Order: structure tokens, then sequence, then C-alpha cells
């Protein structure tokens, strides 16, 4: 792909969730993510394979349900309320389609099956923006519709998207399958406190961003994509697998790394609302997540595994590409905890 | 969505004009001096990816990193102080607004009260 | 994260669109123009939560005139009465509602 | 006569549950272009003389026209009719059945209520009792796309643009 | 909840205007001219009151002028109308180019007895003023009482008491 | 029709507001023959 | 109903000599050509379908074209004209894109 | 709601039905979601006809050119795949698991 | 010079393009210069599609024409002139 058509997609992409978060219309919205699919399947497809092709195939396929799913929710609140903003919806049954449709998009369980297929398939840079980019738009709309939001059925695919991220990665050896679980569970706890307070949403959704950003560039500057290749890592960048232990132990949520900030102040939020069992459980089931990242750490720098000859001819070049943000994000995303009073900023 | 809706919130404003009236962050703040100490972390972290000397190369580079960290905290801090301050006038108002819903519970001494006395045997 | 650029830079990209009491091409009427005006009146500023309760009224009516839901219940417990009585032959339809009398211009 | 646009909204149904049942392609491309076809009479009937034309020309005309030129070219299926196998012929009964129950449901009983409320009176009654003069309000509105909805043709056009663009980086192998 | 106020048939009866679309339309041109007020004096009642059953009265004087205004052209300029609008009878379209000749022979006559002379161009489309006595509808929507609004905003804005009092944290 | 029906205000209005209300299709010609409610409702748009 | 009756009268009559000339004229005994259709077993080229999806999405703009006639009559002239000239534009873009590029291989 | 609004309803989910519930040709697949867009629209038109909702008559206009431009992607996502494997059924998508 | 050249070189070999870039270039400039643009404008507002909903005198309005036809209130002699 020319490098100018490429950043005109990136741009198309970044315009849709614009269009998204910047509409009060829902017709303008629904037009928002139908340009962000558009835009997305060609960047998947960049690196053209059968697999890249399947990936696609798969995720056109889910958006556009949630798209039609969307759009026909949008169209009863119409029919019922004779209304195109973007506010309480008057129809419950149109509330319901249209929560379906929108965790669809999120991938939250039971609509998660398509996010580690996907994942798997893409790229790691295509990877890096489906799980980040891609779940900024639907939780925009969420946040803005969480006071019509159903609590009851939120709260279960939230709890079910934690429970189904942590089983799925315990058995995954493919660092982006891991990635794309952990990416459900960590939306499930996004989406738990929509309906309480949306700006602790936010917090997590910003924490998880940088922690996904800091992973992603971590796995694509070691250019592994499983764990024996991200094993390997240690003979030649110690830095970067020590490193990346900081940020999966962030992800495990374990203080005083960053990972402790959303967590904490989710439960926080859902105790003040009498919650007691669903945040209990909440974290229980995240300790799953913190065992892969605890397996996948040991693999990569906590243990040193078998090399190759090889590995001889590497050690002499040095990676020429610089991924600029990667520090301030490994900062941002590991050493951030003394620092949760900033949360005020977010409202 | 609590303050996100509050009257007269100027749409996408970072500092309203109101919080001039609210004391500016010091520049000696601790919480400014954790956020420098988070932008030199940085660039150490910077200079050891890059297999470069962690603590001497790129001087300038790790002074860039410190500079915008403590630059855009100031203004973090400043905004969080601000909404914090909008939450304490917003309370004490409603309050206020609201006497019968925020009654003042008769003030009695322990002498007067009475707590079962628990032996520890 | 409804970032209202829109309000903040006052441009209206959507806003024209969102309700039907909005202003429409050569002041072409809504159906339930009245119902809709009434309804956004009341419920100006004073929250969505207060909006719910106090403006219901508004909001009942609005949505009958969109829907004609009772309107319809109405009209077919009439015709289901009025067959009921053509049935027993209890009931004549008048010759103006037969069509016998002619309309008025 | 009075109940016309019942009539077309039944068939609309069975088109869609021919089309549903997923049968041979070609087939099944008929069932869109029958359902297809009934719903530009049932929008024509309640007067959108443009939108009804729109499908005819557009959805009907070009986007089925192009689906049935891939099926056509890439033909790898054993033609069968929606009353072929039983995988095909149950699912087109069992959903014409469901229909004829919501039908029966509907018109014997007045309110009928699966998930939403159901007037069983002929839908004659929401038209609505009006004069728009020397006026085409559906022609009016639309055309006002080009005066008052200038951000929608901006999004639109940028939309169809990429979407060629898309179109070929996705089908250059 | 209330019963709709319907006016009885009696009242409601009024002399029919019974001519033919093509006949109103040879004669709309003065028909405006001269029962301009009668008409627009109901144009305001009903765009006022928004209400048919509160401008009844004044739909039957519009009826009862023009009537009056196709009496004096009866009395008058009888032939050279029925000219006019048998012309116009038979264009499908109802076209005013067709019968400019007939057109002119019914202005002539109305311009020689009656003395009216036919609007030009733009003049029948413009905005009147109306002097009704009418009073204007104090609430034409007969709107409910709009809700009081919230408390709106407060004094200046303080510290707060103790920072941001979150756990632990002393600032 | 209706005079016999228990609880039943003749022509009680379906809206609460005392609003005029411009009448609804059925509102009219609901009783009226079915001839006239076909004119009424589809005389203009079949017309071609 | 006048339009209808079109429908119905042009569709009754095709299908009327339909059967005249598919069931009627094979009455005629014509003795058997004992002849099978000896067949004993893919140009899925892109060169068609390019050709159909670059019209499917030249037709949707020209969808967005129809209402010109009527939109001629707004009081925003400008407007209107600067909306329409875009989007002639923007068609004229996505030819010379695919032109330019590798496309138009029809 | 009049009948109308049920049948159209109705073949809307009659629809994501059979697209849910996929048997072999991705084709028949899209067909499905190709037909829930038609119904979409007629339910909008006759939505906004019968509010009189002028100026948002322009929102099925927009559906449908949003729809074709959705379904084009389809279609090339299918030639895509189907020149890849042979055929476009929807079981040689096997490769990406879990 | 260099773009006379191409001009030339292009109507030589590919006419068709010349011509279609200048009836599209022209069909945007000229628009903008033409004096009649302003009266098309005045020609779609002076049709009258709907009814001009008469207004209650109130004894200071004398721009307003409360008449059928005197000289207070627009005039379409422009138009007629045209």
């Amino acid at each position: 792909m020319n490098p100018i058509i490429y950043t005109t997609l990136i741009m198309t992409v970044m315009s849709g969730t614009m269009l998204v978060m910047i509409s009060s219309h829902w017709l303008l919205i629904w037009i928002g993510f139908e340009m962000n699919l558009l835009a997305m399947i060609p960047v998947l497809m960049k690196n053209f394979n059968p697999r890249a092709t399947e990936a696609a195939t798969k995720y056109f396929l889910t958006q556009a349900t949630a798209s039609m799913m969307l759009m026909m929710a949008i169209i009863i609140n119409l029919l019922y309320s004779g209304q195109w903003t973007i506010t309480k919806m008057f129809n419950p049954v149109a509330m319901t389609m249209m929560t379906m449709a929108l965790a669809m998009k999120l991938g939250l369980s039971p609509f998660h099956f398509w996010v580690p297929e996907v994942t798997q398939g893409i790229s790691l840079q295509a990877g890096l923006l489906l799980l980040t980019w891609q779940k900024l738009a639907p939780l925009s709309v969420l946040c803005q519709i969480s006071q019509s939001i159903n609590p009851n059925l939120m709260l279960t695919m939230a709890m079910l998207s934690i429970l189904i991220g942590g089983w799925g990665g315990l058995n995954q050896t493919q660092l982006r399958k891991i990635m794309a679980y952990s990416s459900i569970a960590h939306m499930g706890w996004m989406t738990a406190v929509l309906p309480y307070n949306t700006t602790m949403t936010i917090l997590n959704l910003l924490i998880y961003i940088t922690m996904t950003l800091a992973m992603f560039m971590l796995l694509i500057h070691s250019s592994a994509t499983t764990t024996l290749s991200l094993s390997h890592t240690w003979n030649k960048m110690p830095v970067i697998t020590s490193l990346m232990m900081v940020t999966l132990l962030s992800m495990g949520g374990l203080p005083p790394l960053s990972g402790f900030m959303p967590k904490w102040m989710i439960i926080q939020e859902m105790t003040k609302n009498e919650s007691i069992i669903m945040p209990t459980l909440m974290a229980m089931t995240a300790l799953l997540n913190l065992y892969f990242y605890m397996r996948l750490a040991y693999s990569s720098s906590l243990t040193m595994f078998p090399s190759t000859n090889n590995m001889k001819m590497k050690w002499q070049f040095e990676h020429t590409k610089q991924m600029k943000l990667l520090p301030t994000m490994i900062v941002l995303s590991t050493l951030v905890l003394p620092m949760t009073p900033a949360l005020s900023s977010l409202n | 969505t609590m303050m996100s809706g509050r009257p007269g919130r100027v749409p996408l404003q970072f500092l309203p004009n109101e919080a001039r009236s609210l004391p500016p962050p010091k520049l000696t703040d601790p919480r400014l001096v954790y956020m420098g100490f988070l932008g030199y972390c940085s660039g150490l972290i910077d200079n050891a990816i890059r297999r470069r000397p962690v603590v001497s190369a790129g001087l300038h580079r790790q002074l860039l990193y410190v500079t915008s960290f403590v630059f855009f905290g100031y203004y973090l801090l400043k905004r969080q102080d601000y909404m914090y301050a909008l939450r304490d006038h917003d309370m004490f108002a409603y309050v206020k607004s609201h006497p019968e819903d925020f009654p003042e519970k008769d003030k009695k001494t322990y002498g007067e009260i009475l707590e079962e006395f628990h032996p520890v045997r | 994260p409804f970032f209202d650029v829109q309000k903040r830079l006052g441009l209206d990209l959507d806003r024209w669109m969102t309700i039907q009491s909005a202003e429409q091409p050569h002041k072409i009427p809504g159906r339930c123009h009245a119902f809709e005006k009434e309804w956004i009146e009341c419920a100006h500023g004073i929250g969505g939560i207060r909006a719910e309760k106090e403006c219901k009224i508004e909001f009942d009516d609005f949505v009958e005139c969109l829907l004609r839901q009772k309107t319809m219940k109405r009209l077919s417990a009439i015709k289901r009465q009025r067959d009921k009585l053509i049935k027993e032959g209890k009931y004549t339809p008048p010759p103006h509602h037969l069509g016998k009398e002619d309309p008025r211009p | 006569t009075m109940y016309i646009a019942f009539i077309l909204s039944t068939i609309f149904v069975i088109g869609f549950v021919g089309f549903s049942s997923k049968p041979s392609p070609i087939y099944g491309g008929l069932g869109l272009i029958v359902s297809g076809g009934v719903g530009c009479g049932i929008v024509l009937n309640f007067g959108g003389s443009f939108l009804g034309l729109m499908v005819f020309l557009i959805y009907l005309g070009g986007m089925l026209v192009v689906f049935g030129y891939t099926t056509a070219m890439a033909t790898e299926m054993y033609p069968e009719v929606w009353v072929s196998n039983k995988t095909v012929f149950g699912a087109f009964v069992s959903g014409l059945m469901m229909e004829f129950c919501m039908v029966y449901y509907a018109l014997k009983e007045e309110e009928v209520e699966i998930i939403f409320k159901f007037n069983g009176l002929g839908d004659w009654v929401i038209y609505d009792t009006g004069d728009s003069g020397f006026f085409s309000e559906e022609a009016m509105g639309i055309a006002a796309l080009y005066s008052y909805g200038t951000w929608l043709v901006i999004v639109t056009g940028w939309s169809l643009l990429i979407g060629v663009v898309v179109i070929m980086e996705i089908t250059r192998g | 909840p209330g019963i709709v106020e319907l006016p009885t048939l009696e009242d409601l009866k009024v002399q029919e205007v019974k001519v033919s679309s093509s006949v109103l339309k040879a004669a709309a041109h003065h028909y405006g001219a001269q029962c301009d007020k009668p008409n627009k004096e109901f144009m305001l009642c009903r765009w006022e009151e928004k209400d048919p059953r509160r401008c009844l009265e004044e739909g039957k004087l519009v009826n009862q002028c023009a009537l009056d205004f196709f009496r004096q052209i009866k009395r008058h300029c009888a032939e050279p109308f029925t000219e006019y609008w048998t012309c116009i009878d038979y264009s499908g379209l109802q076209l005013f180019r067709h019968c400019r000749k007939q057109q002119a022979k019914f202005d002539e006559c109305v311009l020689d007895k009656l003395g009216w002379v036919r609007p030009d161009l733009g003049e029948l489309s413009k905005v009147t003023k109306v002097k009704t006595d009418r009073p204007l509808p104090e609430n034409p929507y007969h709107s409910r009482a709009r809700p009081e609004p919230n408390p709106e905003a407060e004094g200046d804005l303080k510290p707060a008491k103790h920072g941001s009092r979150l756990f632990f944290w002393t600032m | 029709i209706m005079k016999d029906v228990p609880d039943w205000k003749v022509g009680e209005s379906v809206f609460h507001t005392t609003r005029w209300v411009t009448p609804m299709m059925g509102e009219l010609y609901g009783l009226r023959t079915n001839e006239e409610i076909l004119s009424a409702t589809y005389g203009f748009i079949w017309y071609t | 109903m006048n339009i209808m009756l079109t429908l119905l009268t042009n569709v009754t009559l095709a299908s009327l000599l339909v059967l005249i000339a598919f069931w009627l004229p094979q009455l005629n005994a014509y003795s058997e050509k004992t002849s099978p259709y000896e067949c004993g077993f893919l140009p899925f080229s892109m060169k068609f379908f390019l050709v159909a999806i670059t019209f499917l999405l030249f037709d949707l703009e020209i969808a967005l074209l129809l209402p010109l006639p009527w939109a001629s009559q707004t009081n925003n002239l400008k407007t209107m004209l600067t909306m329409a000239l875009f989007l002639l534009i923007l068609l004229a873009a996505s030819l010379a894109y695919e032109w330019t590029q590798k496309g138009l291989e029809w | 709601m009049p009948l109308v609004y049920m049948n159209i309803i109705m073949a809307f989910a009659i629809a994501l039905a059979g697209l849910l519930m996929y048997r072999s040709h991705l084709m028949s697949s899209l067909l499905c979601l190709e037909g829930m867009m038609l119904s979409l629209f007629i339910m909008s038109t006759l939505i906004i006809l019968n509010t009189h909702f002028t100026l948002a008559n322009m929102m099925p206009i927009i559906l449908l050119v949003f729809a074709a431009c959705e379904a084009a992607l389809g279609l090339s996502l299918l030639v895509m795949v189907s020149n890849t494997y042979g055929t476009d059924y929807v079981q040689n998508l096997n490769l990406l698991q879990c | 010079g260099r773009i006379a050249s191409f001009l030339k070189n292009a109507w030589a070999k590919e006419p068709v393009l010349v011509a279609s870039f200048a009836i599209g270039g022209l069909a945007i400039i000229l628009p903008s210069l033409s004096p009649y643009t302003n009266y098309a404008i005045r020609i779609n507002r002076a049709t009258p599609y709907n009814y001009p909903v008469p207004l209650r005198d109130d004894g200071n309005m004398p721009d307003v024409p409360s008449h059928p036809q005197d000289p207070q209130g627009p005039s379409l002699e422009w138009l007629k002139n045209l």
C-alpha cells in the first residue's frame, strides 16, 4: 500500500471515530461507524495473507451485523419518540438491541469470539489499532447512553467478558491471542462501571490504552508473536523483555503499578452503589488474567529459554526503527498510581 | 455523569476563567515534582531502549522530557484543583439549598448515650 | 465522550435534523410540530431526570400524536361495536355516512 | 383493496423468508428482487415516489445486479429451489407459518402484542389528512440535502471516494 | 380526559360557492383583489387561534364576500367570463397562457363596467397587514405552566476544604 | 353506536391537552363507505 | 390502480406469449433427437468484478446527484451549487484515482 | 403500531436470523445482510413520511448509499476469499481458530 | 511557456480530457463572475410557494402593505423587466 493512501485510510478511521464522538445526531454516529469499518478493512489487510483475508471477512461480518442492529434500534427509537439526538432512548426494546450491537462492536462476550481470531489474523500494528483505537467510538456511544443502559444486561455482559477473557487467555500460546483475550477482560472491567460512573470507565480506558500501546510496541520492537519467539528476546535485548515484564505486571493490576488505579477506582464506585458481590467476583476472576500474564513474564524475562546460533548475527545489528512514544507510554503505564487524584480532570 | 453536565460548562474548556480565582498550584508542588520524576524516568527508558548511555546520552532529550512533563503537569494539577473545588462548592450549595434533607442531629455527650459493653474474656 | 465541538465553535452540523420542530425547507410543518414544541419547551434546561417526570404529560401526548395508538384503539372499539350492532340489526349507518348525501365542497 | 398495503407487507415478509432460507444464490437473489419490488410498492402506497424509485433504480437496479454479477462469475453451487432439500424447504415453510400466525393473531385479535404493540386496524387510518399545495414534501426535503445538509454531503462524498480507494486496495491482491 | 368540543352542524352550514375549479381560477386574480380584506382577516384568525372551531364565522364572511364577487360578474361581465373559464377548463393544467385572449376580454369589460383592475405580478403574494378586532390569543397553544428552572450557579469558587479527599491523598 | 357500551365518554379526547389536534384519516372517514375511504387515502397517489 | 393495471396486463401478456412459445410449439411431434448433452469435466477474473464494484459506487454517487433538479429551487443557491460541484468533483476524483492508479483495466 | 410496521420489523428479524444462521455460501449471508438494509430503508421511509419529517427525507437515501458501500466491501472480501480457496463456502474460513 | 506547450501536447494527444477540464473549470469560475446569479437567487425567493400569512396591524408598520395593491410592499417589476 502506498504510504499516502495508508495515511489517508488511518485518518479516515480517526475521522469516523471523531464523528462518532462529535455528532449529536444518531444517523451521523452510524455514518461514523460505517466510515470506521470501510477504512478499517484495508488497514487490516495491508499485508495480503489468507489469514489476513479471513480476519477481515470475519471482522466485516461482525461489524456489519452490529451496524445493522444499531441502525434498527435507532429507527425504532425514532418510531417511538421522533427523536434523533443521542440522549435517553425512549424505547426499551431499541435500548436492548442497541446495547447488543454496541457490545458486539466492542467485543464484549458473548460477542467476543471474533476478537481473538481477527487479532491473530491481522498484523501487530493492525492488532494495536483494533484493540486500542477501535474501542473508543462504541465506548463513547455507551457513555452517552449510560443513563438508559439496562444495568442488569450490561453487568452480565461485563462479568462474562472478564471470565471468558481470563479463561481464554489461560489456554493461549500465541501472543496476539493472549492480548485479545486480555482485551476482552479489560473491556468487561471498563463496561462494568458504565452504568455507575462513566468517568471511571474513561480512566480504565486510558490506562488500558497506554498499557496495550506499550505492550504492542514492545512486541513489535521484539518482532515476536509466540511465547518462544518472545523468549528468544532475552539474548538480544534484555531491556525490552524486562520492561515487558513490568507492563505485564501492570496489566495484571498488582500494586503499586498503574494497573491498580482502574480496578481500585472501579471497586470504589461499585461499593458506593451498594454492590459488593460483583466487584469481589470481578477481582477474583482478574486473578486468572494475572496468571497468564505471569506465565508470559516467566517465559520472557523471569526465566531464560534456550536461544539459537543465528542470534549472534542479529546481535551485531541494531534496530533502526524508533517508536518515540514507547518510553513515555511505558512510564505512564507503570508509574502513575501516585497520581490518582488527577481523576477529577476527566470529569 | 456527575459534573459532566454542569450548567454553564463551556464545552472543550480545559480551565475556565473561574479557576483563576483558585490559588495556582505551586511550582514546587510535590505532585509536580513527581511529574518531573516521571519525565526523567521516561528519558532514562528512552536511552535504555536505544542502546545509548542511560544516564548521560542526550542530556537535551532528558531535559525536554522533564520540561514537557512538568509543563503539562502544572495545568493538569490546576484543572484537578478546579474540579475538586467545583465538587466542594456544589455540595455545599446543595446542602444549603436543601436544609431539610441535611438535618443537624442532636449532639449528645457520651455520658448520655448508652453503648453496650462487650466483655473480652 | 460527546466532544460538543459543535456548540464550542457555534457550528450546526447535525442539529438541524435532530427535531421535526426545527426549521424545515419551505416552512413545511411537521405532523406533530405543536406537541414536540410543547415537550421541548417544557424540558429545556430542567435536566433529563426532572424532564422524565415533570414533562411526562407533554411527551405522552407527543407519542400519542406520533403513533396514534390510543386513537386507533378507540376507533377500533367503535368499529367493533358498530359491526356487532349491524350483525344484530340494531344499527343503520346514516345515508351521509353511506355516501348517499353529497359531500360538502 | 382497502388492505392492499397489508397484503404487500405480507408478501414482503414471504419474500424475506424466501431469501432468508439461504437457497441457491440465483434463487435467493430473486427472493430479494421480489421483496425489493414489493417494498417499493409499499413506499409508493405511502407516497414516497422518489424513494420508491430510489430502491428500484439503485438497490434492485445496481446493488442486487452487481450481487448477481458475482454469483454468475464465481458459480460453484448445485442449483436448488426454496422448496428443495429440507434444509431450505422446512425453513421457508416454517417462516411462512410464523408469519401467518402473526397475521391471524393480528387480524382476529385487534391488539396483538409480541414484542411491540400492534393494532389490527387497516393502515389507511395512520394516514394524515393534509394538503401540501404545489409541493412534493419528499422531493423538497431530499433536495434540501444540498442546501441544509452540506455536512451530510461532505461526509457521504468522502466515504464514497475512500470506498473506491478501499475497494481497489482490497482487490489488488 | 375532556370531551372534544365540536360545533353543531347548524352553525357550520353556509351557502357554498358552487363553482368549478376552472371558474375559480379564471376569476382568481380579481377575487383576491376585491375580497382581500375578508380573506386576509380569516387567514390571520386561523393563523393565530390555530383552531377551525374559533374562526368559523370568519369563514362564512369569506364565502359570502366570494359570492358577492361572482354576483357582480354575472350582472356585468357574464358572457366574457364564460369564454375565459371555458378555455381554461379545456387545458388539463388550466394554464393561463392558453387563454390570454379571453382573459383580455374579461379584464377589459371588468375594467370598464366594474372598474376592477387585475393585480400585477407579485402583488397577491405580498404579506399584508390586517386590523382585526378579535383579541390576540394569550395562549394559542394552550400550553401548561413550564417547570421551574434548577438553581442557577452560586457565588465564588474557593479552594477545596482539604483538597482531594481521596483515601490517603492529602493534596 | 356505543351508548350501550359501559364507561364510554362519547367524543372523549384521547390527548390530555385541549389544543386543537388535526384529525387523522380514521377520525374523519372511519365509518364512511370503503370507496370514500379509498378515495380520501389513495386517490391522489393512485391518480396517474 | 391504473399503473397497477398496466403492470398486470403487460406481465400477463408476456407470460401468455411465453406459454404459447414454450409449450404450444413443442406439442408438434418432431421425432426424437436421441442426442445427449455430452459434458465431460473457471474464469473468475477480476477484469469483470472490478467493472461491477466501480459501477456500484459510481451509481451510488449518481443516486446522490438525482435530487439536483429540485435542489435548484433553493434560495441558498450558492451553497447548493457548491455542494453539487463538490459531489461532481468527488466523482471525477474517484474516476481519476482509478485511471491514474491500476484501474479502468476492464 | 400499524400492521405494516410489524411486517417490516418482522422482515428485518427474519433476515437477521438467516444471516446469523449461515448454511454454506457466504454469498447467501451477504444477501441476508443487504435484505436487512432494504427493510430498514422501508421502515425509515414510512416513519419519515408519516411524521412529515421533511428535513429527514434524506435519511433513507444516505442509509441506502452507505448500505451499498458496505456491500461493495463484502463482495470484494468474498471474491478475495473465493479466489484464495476456490469457493465462497463459510467453512473455508477456518485457519483462524478460537 | 512550458505550460503552453503542455496544453498543446495534451490537446494533440488527449483532446477529450482537455475539453473536460476546461468545461468543468469554467463551470466553477464563471458562476461567481456572473451578475445573474444574484437574480437567480431573488427569483427563487420571489416564487410564492406558500401563503403570505397576514400580520395583525398594530398602527406602527408603515412599510408593511395593508392593502391588496398599493405602493407599500415588495415589487416584482425587476423580474418583469428581465
